[PDB]
């Protein structure tokens, strides 16, 4: 038996651990394998470098430094380490297994130190050869230059970076005062610097002059800009002899480079098999001490004291698994476990499954719920996709979105296992919430009677047209009945359709908003009762209810009442709802057109009821506390709450008009797109007509999918999120809770770790 | 392009009652003025009746109290009804629709009536 | 008003820089550092602060106070260049103006190293990395200032500031270089102050005019007191080295130039309230750092003002001076002076 | 390989959507030939639209094979 | 600057033209009353409705980018900012809702009048009424968006320093947002008594 912790948080228990120092390390590995308990910090007051296990932490920390260094050496080359073996110790199931012995950890420390000493000397000895190889290659390029290069000691020459040459030419023209004779050529292969392991586009240059005292300055200036100067003879024979000698040195040097370099890579290819396994062991060895570092060490007894939160529901398993540990370890011990009660705030924990998880994330992304207050997750499951659908209403776009999610959810066994891109992982995490908002989009699209901006003539219409008319003659329909499901299709293409649709959708928007807020607000009552806080009932809930329903509940009743009265048959003018709402405040007790008997009496009463609730809401709770200068904070909080609540009441109710606005925009884009990219095709005939039709459909489908699903769907979807976080959730959600974060083991990516 | 059509014409028994119907299409606005005219053989066109967009009516003296002109429910539709007919009423009848200013003055093709 | 146009361009910068301001060490954190007793502990303690993992690649046996100074400084220099990269327009011009001060110092340092015939490879590794420019090491090719100016300095943004320098002797010297360094700073601060007056809007205008004024004042006092070590200086020659923008100008600077001794300097300076008590007590530069930090702490109370980046830049530099001072006391074990760190925050 | 999928599904929707539209025209459904501004001849339009459906059917089976192999 | 030169040129020519007409005995030619009395009232009404939502949207957009840019910059080292500070954007966006709402109400007044009554007392009153009613709502909303935005940016910068400060600064945004309601209330009052074009 386990409790269904989705309507409220799981019940949490605080438990103390007394562990003998002998079994300490072994036991803490089991608690990590449990992956179930969240520890407290018992001695936050002592400074970081004064905590008792600091030396142990330093020891493994130095090993991790060396493992980052080794991983750098691998990544510097094309070498790649052995992937996988993620599950060797744990399937994530929490099965007990034995940790490395202390001598194994010592060996890792000793081994890691030994490898750094070797690779440091080996690497440094290597790049010294590479520099000489690079230097001679540059020198040879000069000798291989044509005699043309040397025509116009008589000169200075060398190699320089291609960006700097512009400054060198400018400086030399400056100091030679216009007597400059200067030549340069490009080099085709970029050259790397060991100084940076970044490559340069190099360039070669030569300048001519006779004066010794000028030549000295030229050499200093060129060297100043990091140029490699080279001595080169003026005779073609001398250059050939120098070229021959350089080629010998360069030829011999490859033998040195290959022998040493292949030795190094053979070393790396060995450690590349084991490094990831070493890293997984050592990181856990650090983490376990990091937990022990938060416990209370006792000097009068060989015992450590620790505390942590465990779900009350799970506690029996904790006792069982420690029994298994003692069974394998053999060492006898008194009861490690003692359960404890306190006034500390427990963490918040909600159990979840592959369905609810996506919806729960959308709530936790706003804040962590207070311990055992109403979880916003459950109301979000249906109201989030439905409040999306009521905007994104179209059977066509609803189907395309449903089909997309189906392709994604049916493959979930396969998709879950492979690596996923940044955006694709967000989509896969949302597969169920996309599916659910897809199927709702179909239903409300059907009630709007719209599929790809065309209506569906399922049932017989309730409107009848005249019995005769002429080509292009204007006509008006007469009513016969009421359509059974959704909007009557007689309205399509109707030149006054907008005046009906906007009347209908705006009233639908307000009604949905009022009901959603009313339903959400009643969760506030469910919290006050559960925590047995009556002053919150009498001070906050009741006055808020009367103020909210007294105005906007009345407005909702009016608009739904007005639909029930046949104003045309009964011979009374249809009253204006905007007028009566405004006049109820700006001219109370006066009416333009009567909606029902005794209207004036009720309106003034409801106005007075709304007004008296203001001081009632403002005062009663502070006064109650005053009768039991901290009371000042209660006073300030209540007035801030009062003024916010009252103006939010109108502001939030108004904001629900967005449901109508997004729908009307979505409808018009759909209609225009068809009118611009499909209706054209029917004007053509023959094989040109076929080609025009085939081309235009592809354009229509591309725009339909790219804009009217991906972009419009995204826009409507995140407006649904807004209405939940702000308008709906603020009525009951307290938040600022503490998240449940148990100590546990998992695989650590070597790439992310070095990053 | 705007166009108009009469209907309801034909022969009728002496003293019988009759109705003529007319419509105009292809313009977005309501016509300020719409009217009926008639023409017997051997004569110029003769005025019969006219009605404003505000429903004001005017008639020729010869048909005063015999003919009635009215507009329909929908924009730019027109009716004429005569409660009794005589040989001096026989002619082809035309619709006319006008604008308060400018050359926009439209005329129909016409329809015949005889006793 | 103040805020309606600032965020069109600088809004993202203002957010990030104040993010950095929240990382400055508080008094309690200096106290905790003071209680360490080995650099290996200082590394651990610092890692709890905003400095984070910055030493996580350094072996324990390699820890030295110079290495901590270098790495701590490198942290700041990357943050500064990042912010400059994200800027444009007058803001970009403003941050380059902050840079000219450092490269003016590098010029004097490089020439000083050259005239002692020391290896250029040694000199570069102590030049300030913000004051870098493409041809800086080329200043080591000669000793004649006339030759150096035509060779190199006409191409750098410092060219306008040599307007008053060329009446030198034919060959440079330690004293001869320092008078050049000051006559450069003389022109630089007046140019910087003028740019602030012309192109920076309120309230940043008054804020920077105040901050640049303080630097001019400190520049003046130090020059007066240092000239007193000389056997002689012509007071009309000395007059050129004092910037015109300071709070001391013109009335106090005139007496300060005429003055012949420490007693005379006191007689000149006692006329100004903001510096009324500076020379009597303690250490003079210690007072200047304290007052400099007060002005920075005041600047942060403004909003939508680009002066914030000057305030952050200078405050973080003092923190490196604090951290190194504490680290030096740990390493040398001479603890009795350790409490002399400066902290307003 | 992924290159074939998009042309497959776009064609697959092409076959069904064009043919349904063709049927409604062939039926003289009010929502497609009711307006004064609609085309004057149902079956004439239906024929050419129906041919366009066949064109997409060719592409569907063509790509269906290329993605299958 | 060149634009100031244009202003003074325009001022001078207006003065000269007025003085010229006055001395020649034609001072009654420049008759502002007859212009105001003879232009079509549909111009005033439609121009008011357009500028009402137009200026309101400008206000909201200006408020949002003032707040958003600072909020994003502050969030770099304190990502907790991003989810709680959204309320400042909400106070900016609602200013656009009020502009939309007034456009809904006023749009109902735009019936079409018969020619005999085009320039009658009642139709002229509605024309002037809708024009100025639109301007106050639009202008007040424009001002409101800026003030809330500047406060919102200030709140985000402060919240990043200490979570305890946000609740205290949030009070100032409430006072700022009230200016939206007052603009709306006065808009409805001065328009409420006008009748649709007869």
């Amino acid at each position: 038996e386990k409790e269904e912790a989705i309507f409220r948080s799981a019940e949490m228990a605080l438990v103390q651990f007394y562990i003998p120092q002998e079994i300490s390390r072994d036991s803490a590995y089991t608690l990590g394998q449990l992956g179930l308990v969240q520890f407290r910090d018992l001695n936050s007051k002592v400074r970081a470098f004064q905590r008792t296990f600091v030396n142990e932490i330093r020891r493994l920390d130095n090993v991790e430094r060396q493992y980052r260094y080794f991983y750098s050496l691998l990544k510097k080359h094309d070498i790649k380490l052995y992937e996988g073996d993620t599950d060797k110790y744990l399937d994530g199931s929490g099965e007990l297994y034995v940790p490395p012995s202390g001598s194994v950890i010592d060996d890792y420390v000793r081994n890691a130190s030994y490898l750094e000493e070797r690779l440091i000397q080996m690497e440094d000895a290597t790049d010294q050869i590479e520099v000489q190889k690079n230097d001679l290659e540059q020198y040879r390029f000069i000798l291989q230059s044509g005699d043309e290069f040397f025509l116009k000691v008589n000169y200075v020459t060398g190699v320089i970076a291609r960006d700097k040459v512009a400054t060198l030419e400018q400086i030399l023209w400056r100091v030679l005062r216009g007597n400059l004779f200067f030549k340069t050529v490009e080099i085709e292969q970029p050259v790397y610097d060991v100084k940076t392991r970044e490559y340069k586009h190099k360039n070669a240059f030569i300048v001519f002059s006779h004066g010794d005292l000028i030549i000295k300055r030229i050499r200093k200036i060129a060297e100043s800009l990091d140029a490699n100067l080279y001595d080169v003879d003026s005779s073609n024979e001398g250059r050939s002899q120098q070229l021959a000698k350089v080629n010998k040195n360069l030829s011999d040097l490859y033998t040195v480079l290959k022998t040493t370099s292949t030795t190094l890579e053979s070393e790396l290819y060995a450690i590349a098999k084991e490094l990831d396994s070493w890293f997984q062991d050592v990181t856990r060895e650090k983490a376990i001490f990091e937990i022990l570092n938060k416990s209370n060490y006792d000097t009068n007894r060989k015992i450590l004291i620790a505390e942590g939160w465990i779900p009350r529901d799970e506690l029996a398993t904790l006792q069982a698994r420690l029994g298994e540990m003692i069974a394998r370890l053999g060492i006898d011990v008194p009861s490690i476990i003692q359960v404890l009660d306190t006034n500390h705030t427990p963490p918040t924990f909600h159990r979840t499954n592959k369905f609810t998880a996506g919806f729960q994330s959308i709530c936790d992304c706003y804040g962590i719920a207070q311990y055992r207050e109403i979880n916003a997750g459950l109301p979000t499951i249906v109201t989030f996709p439905f409040m999306f659908a009521i905007m994104f209403g179209d059977m066509g776009h609803g189907f395309l979105m449903t089909l997309a999610a189906l392709s994604l959810v049916l493959n979930e066994k396969k998709i879950n296992k492979m690596k996923r891109g940044e955006i694709f992982d967000m989509a896969f995490t949302g597969r169920y919430i996309i599916l659910l908002m897809g199927v709702f989009s179909m239903y409300t699209g059907f009630l709007y009677n719209d599929i790809f901006s065309k209506t569906m003539t399922i049932f017989k219409s309730g409107w009848k047209w005249p019995d005769h008319w002429k080509k292009g003659e204007s006509i008006t329909a007469t009513s016969v009945g009421t359509y059974p499901i959704g909007l009557d299709w007689a309205w399509h293409g109707t030149e006054n359709a907008l005046l009906f649709s906007n009347s209908y959708k705006m009233k639908l928007s307000i009604l949905m908003g009022f009901i959603h807020m009313t339903y959400s607000y009643f969760f506030s009552l469910a919290n006050h009762l559960y925590f047995n806080s009556m002053i919150d009932i009498i001070g906050n809930f009741i006055p808020g209810l009367l103020f909210m329903q007294g105005i906007f509940g009345y407005l909702s009743v009016c608009i739904v009442y007005k639909w029930a009265v046949d104003w045309v048959k009964d011979g009374k003018p249809a009253p204006g709802l905007l007028n009566m709402l405004i006049n109820m405040f700006l001219s109370p007790g006066t009416i333009d057109d009567e909606l029902y008997p005794h209207q004036a009496k009720v309106q003034v009463f409801l106005l007075l009821m709304a007004l008296v609730c203001i001081p009632w809401l403002l005062l009663v709770k502070p006064l109650h506390f005053k009768f039991t200068e901290d009371f000042g904070d209660i006073m300030i909080h209540q007035v801030i709450h009062t003024i916010e609540f009252c103006l939010n009441c109108v502001s939030h109710t108004a904001s629900y008009l967005r449901l109508w606005a997004l729908s009307l925009a979505h409808a018009q884009l759909s209609s225009v797109l068809w009118t611009m990219t499909i209706q054209i095709a029917f004007g053509f005939r023959g094989f040109v007509g076929v080609f025009m039709t085939v081309a235009l459909f592809a354009m229509w489908f591309a725009l339909t999918c790219a804009v009217l699903v991906l972009m419009e769907g995204t826009s409507a979807m995140l407006h649904s999120l807004r209405l939940h976080w702000v308008e709906s959730m603020s009525k009951f959600f307290v938040g600022e809770g503490l998240p449940y974060e148990p100590f546990a083991f998992e695989y650590k990516d070597m790439e992310v770790a070095v990053a | 392009q705007v166009q108009l059509q009469e209907s309801g014409g034909g022969l009728v028994e002496i003293g019988g009652s009759l109705r003529l119907s007319c419509a105009a299409s292809g313009t977005l606005f309501t016509f300020n003025t719409m009217a009926w005219y008639r023409q017997a053989p051997g004569k110029q066109r003769e005025f019969i009746a006219t009605i404003t967009s505000g429903g004001n009516t005017n008639y020729a003296d010869s048909v005063q109290g015999r003919f009635t002109i009215s507009r329909g429910n929908a924009k730019n539709t027109l009716y004429l009804q005569m409660n009794s007919l005589k040989p001096e009423d026989t002619a082809v009848y035309y619709c006319n629709a006008r604008t308060m200013t400018g050359p926009f003055d439209y005329w129909g093709q016409g329809t015949q009536v005889t006793v | 008003m103040e805020g309606v146009y600032f965020n069109i361009d600088n809004g993202f910068i203002e957010g990030v820089v104040r993010g950095y301001r929240n990382g400055l060490l508080s008094n309690n954190q200096y106290i905790n550092l003071t209680q360490c007793d080995t650099l290996e502990d200082l590394k651990l303690q610092l890692s709890s602060t905003d400095y984070g993992n910055f030493l996580s690649s350094v072996s324990s046996e390699s820890l030295t106070t110079s290495l901590i100074q270098e790495y701590a400084s490198s942290k700041l220099y990357h943050e500064f260049n990042y912010i400059r990269d994200q800027s444009s327009g007058s803001t970009r011009k403003f941050m380059d103006y902050i840079t000219y001060g450092y490269m003016i110092d590098n010029v004097a340092l490089m020439i000083t190293g050259t005239i002692h015939d020391r290896d250029k490879g040694e000199i570069l590794q102590r030049c300030h990395p913000l004051g870098w420019f493409d041809t800086l090491p080329t200043l080591s090719v000669a000793t004649d200032l006339e030759s150096l100016y035509e060779t190199v300095l006409v191409d750098t943004p410092l060219a306008p500031y040599f307007k008053n320098c060329f009446d030198t002797a034919e060959e440079l010297d330690d004293m001869n270089i320092e008078i050049i360094r000051n006559k450069l700073y003389k022109a630089y601060l007046e140019d910087f102050y003028n740019f602030v007056t012309e192109e920076i809007p309120e309230p940043a205008k008054e804020c920077m005019q105040t901050l640049l004024g303080f630097e001019a004042d400190r520049r003046s006092i130090n020059i007066a007191l240092n000239s007193l070590q000389s056997s002689d200086i012509d007071p009309d020659l000395k007059s050129d080295l004092l910037p015109n923008i300071g709070k001391l100008y013109p009335l106090a600077t005139f007496h300060l130039a005429q003055a012949q001794d420490f007693e005379g300097v006191r007689a000149a300076l006692a006329n100004v309230y903001e510096y009324r008590g500076f020379l009597e007590t303690g250490n003079l530069e210690d007072h200047f750092y304290q007052l400099e930090m007060e002005l920075c702490r005041d600047a942060f109370t403004q909003q939508f003002a680009i002066s914030t980046v000057w305030a952050w830049m200078k405050s973080k530099e003092q923190e490196v001076r604090n951290i190194t001072w504490i680290a030096e006391c740990i390493a040398q074990n001479q603890r009795e002076r350790i409490n002399n760190y400066i902290s307003v925050y | 390989t992924g290159k074939a999928w998009c042309c497959t599904v776009l064609s697959a929707f092409g076959v069904v959507i064009l043919s349904v539209i063709a049927h409604l025209f062939n039926t003289n459904h009010e929502s497609f030939v009711g307006s004064i501004n609609d085309p004057e001849d149902g079956p004439a339009v239906a024929h050419t639209v129906y041919l366009a459906a066949l064109v997409y059917l060719v592409f569907f089976v063509f790509c269906g094979f290329q993605v299958y192999l | 600057s060149f634009s100031h030169f244009l202003y003074y040129l325009v001022l001078i020519v207006v003065i000269v033209y007025g003085l010229y007409k006055l001395f020649t005995g034609h001072g009654s030619d420049i008759n502002f009353g007859k212009f105001l009395l003879r232009t079509s009232p549909y111009m005033w009404a439609n121009l008011g409705i357009a500028l009402c939502v137009g200026l309101s949207v400008v206000g909201a957009a200006w408020g949002i980018f003032i707040t958003g840019s600072s909020m994003i910059g502050a969030g770099v080292r304190a990502p907790r900012i991003t989810t709680k500070n959204l309320i400042s954007i909400i106070f900016c966006e609602v200013v656009a809702i009020y502009g939309l709402i007034i456009a809904i109400v006023f749009s109902s007044k735009l019936t079409v009048a018969t020619a005999e009554n085009m320039y009658s007392k009642s139709n002229l009153y509605t024309g002037y009424s809708l024009f100025w009613a639109g301007i106050t709502v639009g202008a007040s909303n424009l001002i409101c968006g800026i003030a809330v935005g500047i406060t919102g940016a200030t709140a985000a910068i402060s919240d990043a320093a200490d979570s305890a400060l946000f609740v205290k600064i949030l009070v100032i945004e409430i006072f700022g947002s009230i200016l939206g309601l007052l603009g709306l209330i006065v808009g409805l009052l001065m328009a409420g008594k006008a009748s649709e074009f007869q």
